[PDB]
């Protein structure tokens, strides 16, 4: 099964302790807080993340 | 530190002695402030070499 | 010696062959074209990168 890096860690940290990660990151995407087009909250929250 | 001089490829670019810089250069926060960047070529990370 | 990932990957395929990428990426960084702030070329570059 394929999934993201951080999701693969947290299942491994829970305690049935039966899942391991092999290999490394196949790529590097990113998580971000998203607002639609025309949302005036997008630019203040973008600076709030920073 | 203590003098704030852009040394190498950014020494040509920030100080205006060149126009474009096609190079494996890292977009960082203090890099972003002084001069504009393009989109990333590829996604990468810090890797250990032994 | 920690360094860039694909720079570490290139030496591993080049044939002195005594080098090894271990683990995986430890960060995420971007290879972008350094352009001047308010570039004369950046907005044509930004789509032509994409």
């Amino acid at each position: 099964y394929l999934l993201e890096s951080t999701m693969n860690e947290y299942i491994e940290q829970r305690k049935p302790c039966d899942t391991m990660k092999v290999g490394g990151n196949l790529d590097s995407k990113g998580y971000g807080i998203a607002t639609p087009k025309g949302s005036s909250l997008g630019t203040p929250v973008n600076l709030a993340v920073l | 530190a203590d003098t704030k001089i852009w040394n190498g490829m950014v020494g040509e670019l920030v100080y205006g002695k060149a126009d474009i810089a096609i190079a494996p250069l890292t977009i960082t926060l203090v890099r972003e402030e002084v001069i504009d960047f393009s989109k990333p070529f590829m996604s990468l990370g810090i890797s250990i070499m032994i």
